[PDB]
Parts: C-alpha cells; structure tokens; sequence
RNA sequence: ACGGACCAAGGAGUCUAGCAAAUGUGCAAGUGUAUAUGAUUCUUUAAACAUUUUACGCAUAAUUAAUG
RNA sequence: UUUUAAUUUAUUCAUUGGAAUUUUUCAUGUCGAGUCGUGUUCUUUGAGAUUGGAGCACUAAUACGUGUGAUACAUUUCACA
RNA sequence: GAUGUUAGGAGGGCAAAUCCGCCGAAUUUAAGCAUAUAAUUAAGCGGAAGAAAAGAAAAUAACUAUGAUUCCUUUAGUAACGGCGAGUGAACAAGGACCAGCUCAAACGGUUAAUCCUUCGUUUGGUGCAAACCUUUCGACGGAAUUGUCGUU
C-alpha cells in the first residue's frame, strides 16, 4: 500500500504506511536545434491534418483530432501528447 | 532385493500370476488418466469427488512469500521458554514474560488451548486472533502489536 | 487408473532418458574447489581471498528480520568509512553502484563494519620497504616490522562472516507497566478498514506538494 | 539394459549411523562378541583393551 | 554537433527533404547489385553511434532484401499431416530481415570480415535496404587498436548466423529482462535444457 | 483344434520417478542437516567423520472463490 | 625440470607527466529513430481482452521523458529502471 | 566505382560429446479424433570454443527492502495454461558455488589530428649449442583520417 516520505511508519504490519520504525533519509542548445530542424523539415502529413483540425476550432475538431492523433501514432497517450503539442504550436503560429 | 521379489515365486507357474484368461496385456484401459468420467469415472467419483471442473477466480502471479504468516496457538507460548524461567516467571508475580513470537518464526497467535490462570504475559507478534487476545488479557497480560 | 491411489501426476511423457544425469562426483568436486581455493590462498600468500560484503536486511515480510551478506558496500557507506570505491576494490571490498542507504541504521552499521575492517587492514608495501601512507582512503603502509610480526598470525576469517545476532525472543517487563487497554485485533481490523482512504489522503497530499 | 541411474547409494539417518557406531563400541567392549566375531582372544587380559 | 543535426533530421522521414532523399536514394539502390560495396557509410552519425569507425580495416556494404513472408517449404500447397500445421501463406520467420540482409553479406560474400552492426537506409514495396558495418580482423590498424580488437579473436567469427549482432539478440529475446524474457536468458534451448535436465543424487 | 523332428546354450514382471498401505528401525512436536562448507582422511576414501546458540520440505490448524 | 609464494638491499642526483580526495568558482549538459510503441496476421509461451518473436500498416517523446509494476480502459499518485 | 597473375593478407574443407542460430515432422497419448500432446523434439541447413551462450538492469520487489550473468538446493508439480479433457507448467524471495567490472556513441579539447597503419633503417639489454625468441626507442618514407582518429569524463 501506500507509505509515507514522512511522518515515520507505524510499527504494525498493516494499513497505511505501515512497518518497522527505521530512520528514514531523504535551455539553449536543445531548442536551437528544435528551430533550425523544424526548419528544414517542417511538419508530416499527418501533423498537418492535426494541425488543420485544431485550427478549425470546435469541439468537435479537437476531438476529431485526438482521435486522429490517437490513430496516427498509437495509445491515447502519444495521441494527447501530439494533440497538446500542435496546439501549442498553433497559438504560437497566432501570434 | 530383488531375490525377496513376488515374481521369483511364480517362476514356473506360466502365467505370472496374472490370469490365464485376462492375460497381462500393455493398457486395456488406457494411458493415465484416460477413462475419467466414461470408463474409470466410478473410480474417479468413489476416490475423487470434486476432480472435474473449476470453482473461483484466478490469482495471475502469486507471490507467497505477501501472505506467508506462520501460527501459534496461545497453549503453547509458555512452552516457547524454558523450563526453569517458566518456574521463575510463575513463582515471581511481579514480573511477566514479554516474548516475541514473531522472533520464533510465528507471525500471528491464535487462541486455542488454555493458558494458566492469573499468569500475566505479554505477547508481541504481527497479527493476533480475536480469541487470542481475549485470552492473553484474561488472565492479565498484553498484547503487542509489532511488524 | 483402479483402487484409492492419488491421481497420477507424472511428467515423463517426452524423451527423458536424455535428460537424467547423476552426480557420482559430488564429493571429488568438493575436493577440487576445495584444492583450487587453497592454492589461490597461497598464491596470493597472507591476503585472504575473501571479499568484505555488507549487511543488507532480506527483502519481503517473510524474511524482514533476517540479515544476510549483500553484494557491494554503497557509495554512501565507502565515503563514511572515508574510501572511494576504485581504491576500496583494491583492498578486498566488494563495491555495488545500485544499493542506496534508505536508512541511518543500515547507513550506520555498515560504516561500522567498514571501519573496523580498515583498522583491522595491515598494508603491504608495493615497493618492498619503501612504504607510503596511501590514497584514496587506503590506510597507510606498514613497516618491515610490524608485517613481520603479523605474518605469523591466524588471520581473522570472522570479520567476513555475516554477524551473529542476539537472540532476545525472551524478556521481562514489570507487571504494572502492562497496557491493559490495548485493542490489538481492533487496531489490525481498523488500520485495514481504514487503509483505503488514507492512501487517498496521501494521494491528494503528492498532488498538492507536486504545486 | 541396466542403467546408470540405478539407486547406487542410501542416504542414512544421521542418528541411526551415530547409534550403530555406539552400538559397535559398546560391542566390541564385551568379550564374548570378540570371541565369537572370530578373534583369538583367549590369552588377552581384559578385552576392552586399552595400551599406554 | 552536425551529427546532433543529422540525427534530428533523420528522425524525420516524412518531411519533404527527408521524403526526396530518401525516394532518390532508394531508386538507386535497387538498380545496384544486391550486395554492394560501399566507399563510405551513407549515414555516418548513425554508424558511429553503432560500432563503426574510420579506421583502415573497417568497410560498409549495402544489402537488398525481400519483403513478406516466404512461404512453407513443401512442394506445392501439400504438407502431409496435422491441420494444424497445415498453414503455408502465412509463416513469419523467426529473423528478422535486418539479421537476414547481414547474413547474405557476412555469409560467403566476404567470409574474412566480421559483421559489427547494421542500419537502415531505405525501405521500398519490395526490398528493405540496409549498410552493415564489418571488420577487417587481420588489418594491424584494427589488431593494434586496444578498443575494437575484440573483434579481432575467433569467439566473433559469423555472428550474423550465430544470431550475436544486434538483430539476433532481437530476435533472440534478448532485448527484454525479467518477467517479459524469464525463460530465454541464457539462450531458449539452454534454458528449456536445464528447466527438465532431471537430477538425481547418488544417495537420493 | 493350434505349437512341438532331436539335442545343447541363450530366453521373458525388471529399472527409475512419484503416491499409498504394510512392517522393521531412529528420533518425536518435531523430524530430515539440502546444496554447500571443514579437516594431519586422501591405495581403499567416489566412503566414513563433522556442522559458531530463525536455509528448505513435510508435519505442528482449519476453512473460504475471495478481502480474509 | 615448470612456476610461485615468502624471505635478501637498497642509496644517491635530477625534471617530466599523471592520479585520488579535499577547498573557491560556473551549467545542468549528454544520454543510441523506420527505433520504441500501437493495430493486424502467424507462431511461440504458464503468460491468461496476448509472453516473446516475426511480417505488414501506422509511427513517437526527449529525461518533468518512456519503459516495467502478470485483466482491457480513462484521470492520476507512488516505486523501480 | 571498373580493371590488374601489382605488394601483403584472409575465407573455403574435415571433425561435434558439450555449445550457438535457423528450419521443422509424424509415430505416440487422448483408450476414437480434429485443438492439444509427442515437441519449440527427430531428421535437414548453417556457425564457434576449450568451453560456448548469458551478462553489468528500460531487473525485482512493495520489504526494516534486494542489486550483472551462470550453475546447484528450493520455490514447485506451485501461480498459471488446457476439447479446463489427456496433459502441460514458469517466476520473485530464501540457502549456496563463483564473484568483476567495463567502453563506444553523445558532451568537452582547433595558438593548430594532439591519432593510426605500410615500408625502410639505428641501437636497448637478455636467456638458445645452434635454430629462433623476448625486450627496445630514435627516426625517415608513403599513405589513411576533419564525411572525425586520439585524449578528457
């Protein structure tokens, strides 16, 4: 179960953050790299149809999005990570 | 031996002792286990009632070391120490014993058995039984919970 | 299958004469180890062949209480007894890079245990009389004397041993310092009743410090 | 075809192998047994015979 | 830092410059041979973060390979036995086509190389490329050097078909620890080996 | 009904794993010192001997799919 | 005969480099891509809404990451690597 | 790239008990048989050593925590798989044997590739009867290497 980094453990074998009663012990260079490969490259296909589903703006879009995102890459997690990043991207393409 | 072998004393008894008319041959019933619930299933229902089927869930990787606890009835907590210092303890009311079961390599205490009236002890181990507990501290002593 | 026999369980159903082998060799095996650690302990001449390890509690509930060798003192442990790993491993001390010292008790009785090997360490010159006071944590060389006067000494094989620890499974305590209000079976069944929330609590309590 | 995992060896109880030893000692003290195990003993003094 | 660049943009492939290199590239590759020496590695920041080095006794050669599956070996559709085995279209090899294109070179092409590693190149409908990296044992620019020259002892010799480059320990299971590899560690058969070598004592 | 012209020599319930019962033996809430170590034993000996006051199996507690 | 321990003896004169730890400073750096991963197919595994491998399709993040924590998901803590 | 009977070299074949890759059955068992089993076996193809292979965590655990790999005792015929039938079947912890850790890539060094190899030489001392062998640092020459060797960590 769950302990605590603090508050030392209680000495009985069960329950929360119990046990034995021990003592306890406690960019430049990145993103100019990121700048001159973004341009020579640019964005993929797919980066592109994500980007133009967010630029459209509604509900519906960002979902579409995630889904297509979602199914580009694989995992819902690399699909939101993709969608927050070319949202980000298209704010500061607003400006 | 192999001189002190049944089948020495049927040497010249032409059928080994095993029939003249059903013979010995090699699996008339079949391999193992073969026959159960069509052919050997009086054998499997007589000898083992619930063999076939599965009953409750399944634990994928077990681990037993998370619930491995070993047991001690109360009867047998003044047995753990010595003869000698079990008479001191007894004859001196002033003092108890403290022991440490879990020390002995029993991880909880049950309550079976009797322990001597109006003998205090205290008892540290990781888990206690209900009726454990009310015994130790019927006749006067502690429990103590440790991990 | 008849009668009231267990149900046979027996898994030799593939190609198993290839696969039994027997030890008839067990014992002129130990007399090999056995010969090949003597003639590496007087090869190396006085310096023992073992290695010091540290004390390490077992892993698991089953075996909390136990202690045992483990593998490499840490760097934490070597830099207390006031030695860098490279020179420890040049003096017999086992080094691991992965262990970490959760606790001052472990932190502590290693260190310990460090230093009493260090004062036990008698230092052979590398240069044959031109001894020097060393490095890296290493104690200093001995002279010609002192070596001399130890070579003839049975060398202690305890300290490499995993420690003896007292037995106090029996003690006493005075019959009015008893608790006599103490719920054990209670506080178990509540501490596992009350288990789930609070790992909720302390959940809550990461998400906010992580602010 | 006799194999070599035929059971060459017997593992025997520690206690048991103590006792028989004991038992042999204790055999071998009795001068009875030393005679008739098929040892000339007739002209030795004492048969648990013990030198400087 | 230009490998940090070359790398980065590598790390593309679907970028306009990435997609037209590597059209171009790939439609040379397949009118070379099959097995091709190459003057020099096509993606050195890739090869040196491989084993490659710019030492004299060191040579790339590209290698085609076909895609798919190859089919089971029996005489027209007919295996005679089980259903379940039965199956021809559909059979994966256990190599993968990296392991397979450095056999093709480390095989007999040249027999007096040791094969290091190899990468990727280019893909295509039909063919996978790839550049594997081998070792001239025998120069004295590798035996003399004390990094590299393990290579040189025997032990090293075919690794492309004792599956001991990088693509055999993929293939191998190798790639995994613990409870997701657990039977595989010492080699598969080796493990299966000693998981039913019954021993028994001479006393019992 | 089948086998057997004759004679000699050879010729078939065994070995290992695992379980139980029976009986003998040792010890007994314990029991078995596993792998391994040591040790003036190193023809025999590949056996005997030994084990700085919680290795493991089985047993000492059952029951429930299970939190227990 | 082989080697391999202990015991024999080392002393003078010099500069050339290196190394460990400890004081005072600056920057949090690097960290393996058609790869990982996902889907599908076949196999393999005790691995079971898939253990590993392979083919094909899609195809990443950048350490605050990404991978494991043996039941498929979403939001998220924690540990380990 | 091509070509060279240019100089110097390497591979090929045999042998296999142990070892490393691939490919891959059926008999058999299930009292039939098709999944399953036999078996990740036999046969077939290739590749090494005196051992090989594995190996310095994208590992366990959930503990008071352990700490590369291999092997033995055990875990354990257990968790699990399976016409849940026949059958199959690991891992962690624990006790031992042995014990060992490292380098590329990437970072940093341009008041200067600080690297490497070929050939030709000089002497530095040694054990051989001889044959031969071990040490040796001062070069020069021709190249390779900035499409990146070497040093640092």
């Amino acid at each position: 179960g769950r302990k605590s980094t603090i508050k030392p453990a209680t000495g009985i074998a069960v329950g929360f953050n119990s046990g034995h009663v021990v003592t306890k012990r406690n960019s430049k260079r990145k993103e100019l790299i990121k700048d001159v490969v973004r341009e020579i490259t640019g964005f993929s296909p797919y980066e592109k149809r994500i980007i133009e589903l967010i630029k459209i703006g509604t509900s519906a879009s960002t979902k579409r999005s995630l889904k297509y995102a979602k199914k580009k890459l694989g995992t819902h997690k690399r699909g939101k990570a993709k969608r927050e990043e070319i949202q980000k991207v298209v704010i500061l393409q607003r400006r | 031996a192999t001189r002190f072998k049944k089948n020495r004393k049927k040497r010249g008894h032409v059928s080994a002792g095993h029939g003249r008319v059903g013979k010995h041959r090699k699996h008339p019933g079949g391999r193992g286990k073969a026959g159960g619930l069509h052919h050997m299933r009086i054998n499997f229902d007589k000898y083992h009632p619930g063999y076939f089927g599965k009953v409750g869930m399944r634990h994928l990787n077990l681990l037993k070391n998370r619930t491995y606890c070993p047991t001690i009835n109360v009867d047998k907590l003044w047995g753990l120490l010595p003869e000698e210092k079990k008479k001191e303890f007894s004859e001196n009311k002033d003092i108890a014993p403290v022991i440490d079961v879990t020390r002995k390599g029993y991880f909880k205490v049950l309550g079976n058995g009797k322990l001597k009236h109006n003998q205090p002890i205290v008892v540290k181990a990781r888990y206690f039984s209900s009726v454990a507990e009310k015994k130790i501290k019927a006749v006067g002593g502690q429990c103590i919970l440790v991990a | 299958v008849a009668h009231n026999n267990v149900l046979p369980n027996v898994h030799l159903h593939k190609w198993w004469q290839r696969h039994v082998r027997v030890n008839f060799s067990k014992n002129i095996k130990k007399k090999k180890r056995r010969l090949l650690r003597e003639k590496r302990r007087k090869a190396n001449g006085g310096t023992p062949i073992e290695k010091l390890h540290p004390i390490v509690h077992c892993p698991t509930q089953r075996y909390n209480f136990r202690t045992r060798l483990g593998k490499g003192f840490t760097f934490e442990e070597l830099k207390g007894a006031g030695l860098t790993p490279r020179a420890a491993q040049t003096i017999g001390i086992c080094y691991d890079k992965r262990r970490k010292n959760r606790s001052e008790e472990s932190l502590t009785k290693n260190v310990e245990r460090l230093l009493k090997y260090k004062n036990s360490l008698v230092m052979i010159p590398l240069k044959k009389n031109k001894a020097k006071k060393g490095i890296g944590g290493i104690p200093a060389d001995a002279d010609k004397n002192t070596i001399k006067e130890f070579r003839n000494k049975k060398p202690l094989l305890s300290i490499f041993k995993k420690e003896k620890n007292t037995k106090p499974f029996y003690e006493t305590i005075e019959v009015s310092k008893i608790d006599k209000e103490f719920l054990a079976y209670k506080t178990l069944r509540r501490a596992k009743l009350a288990e789930r929330r609070k790992n909720r609590r302390q959940q809550k309590k990461d998400i906010k410090f992580k602010s | 075809p006799t194999k070599i995992w035929r059971r060459w060896g017997r593992k025997v109880n520690l206690k048991e192998k103590r006792y028989a030893v004991c038992s042999s000692i204790a055999a071998s003290g009795v001068t009875s047994l030393v005679l008739a195990r098929g040892h000339r003993i007739s002209h030795l003094k004492e048969v648990p015979l013990v030198v400087s | 830092g230009a490998y940090k660049y070359i790398q980065e943009i590598w790390k593309k492939k679907q970028s306009d410059a990435m997609h037209f290199l590597l059209r171009v590239r790939t439609w040379e590759y397949r009118q070379l041979p099959v097995v091709h020496r190459v003057s020099k590695p096509s993606r050195p920041d890739k090869a040196r973060r491989l084993g490659y080095k710019a030492i004299q006794g060191f040579v790339i050669y590209r290698v085609r390979v076909r895609r798919g599956d190859r089919k089971k070996r029996v005489k027209k559709g007919i295996v005679h036995g089980k259903p379940k085995h039965q199956g021809v279209h559909k059979q994966k090899s256990t190599r993968n086509l990296k392991s397979v294109a450095e056999g093709k070179v480390g095989k007999s092409i040249c027999g007096n190389l040791r094969v290091l590693n190899s990468y990727w190149v280019g893909q295509d409908a039909v063919y996978k490329y790839y550049e594997v990296i081998l070792v001239d044992p025998n120069h004295n620019a590798v035996r003399n050097n004390p990094k590299i020259n393990w290579i040189c002892n025997p032990v090293h010799k075919h690794r492309e078909l004792r599956g001991l480059t990088s693509a055999g320990k993929k293939y191998r299971g190798l790639r995994v620890k613990g409870h997701l590899s657990a039977k595989s560690r010492p080699s598969i058969r080796a493990n299966w080996k000693r998981r039913q070598l019954i021993k028994l004592r001479k006393c019992r």
